[PDB]
């Protein structure tokens, strides 16, 4: 289960712009429109396959739970990973894509959501059991989802 | 006066972007860690 | 002492992206970076002054309380955007709210401390500039705020 309630809340906030009737099931052309409004970018062909799954007649609709299911079916194949890669390419002090395990634990001890000992221990464990004091930037994108 | 404010604004803008991304990533990792912790504590019902 | 506990916390959080070891000290190389990030708009010569005020031989390293003392040296200044709208009026031909791209290029690279080639490139890309024309300073200061 990728989901938690506060994710579903923002997806419903976006979907409320389209459910102007309270009907809860959206015609084919809206699917890609909602996804790109949220920021996820499937191609017209990738959308055409997801339309083939539901609309055999030229008039089908997609219920809110199948819309969330289609979003999940297209979760990690996204152009929005490339912005997170960019944030690390800005932050890197050497410009070579590798950061200190000391720097990582220090930043996480002090900044943002502010991670505890067990959360930082788990974050280091999530990268590599073979890690020798240094961490590749892309693995931070890989633990995101 | 103009030059130094543009220099400030460039760094401050990419800093604002970076912080938004980092905090989103940390919130997603904190969900993942909690959903691992939840699996861990259950098997203390069996390590008995 | 010149900052509240909330202000100290905000500045400590930001400083902990540039201090990388958490012992309470920054390199002079990122001192401009952290101050420019924390709302300040310091000149190159003012960074040079603030370092040589602490030590004129030194070690290229500055304590967190000494960094907060540099922030204290700035925070007296009543800085706000209306004086910047007024700063662009000095380069308007008509009073229309507009600086020419040629005059702006002269302003950025002949007068004053001077932006580098990449600071100009980076700004042009962010600003959505197209052709050697003119740019509205009311809209631009709204973006710069």
């Amino acid at each position: 289960d990728q989901l938690t309630e506060e994710q579903i809340a923002e997806f419903k906030e976006a979907f409320s712009l389209f459910d102007k009737d309270g009907d809860g099931t959206i015609t084919t052309k809206e699917l890609g429109t909602v996804m790109r409004s949220l920021g996820q970018n499937p191609t017209e062909a990738e959308l055409q396959d997801m339309i083939n799954e539901v609309d055999a007649d030229g008039n089908g609709t997609i219920d809110f739970p199948e819309f969330l299911t289609m979003m999940a079916r297209k979760m990690k194949d996204t152009d929005s990973e490339e912005e997170i890669r960019e944030a690390f390419r800005v932050f890197d002090k050497d410009g070579n894509g590798y950061i200190s395990a000391a720097e990582l634990r220090h930043v996480m001890t002090n900044l943002g959501e502010k991670l505890t000992d067990e959360e930082v221990d788990e974050m280091i464990r999530e990268a590599d059991i073979d890690g020798d004091g240094q961490v590749n930037y892309e693995e931070f994108v890989q633990m995101m989802t | 006066i103009i030059q130094k404010r543009v220099r400030g604004w460039l760094a401050r803008t990419h800093y604002k972007r970076t912080m938004k991304a980092i905090v989103y990533l940390q919130c997603c990792f904190r969900r993942m860690m909690a959903k691992r912790e939840l699996k861990k504590d259950y098997k203390d019902d069996d390590d008995k």
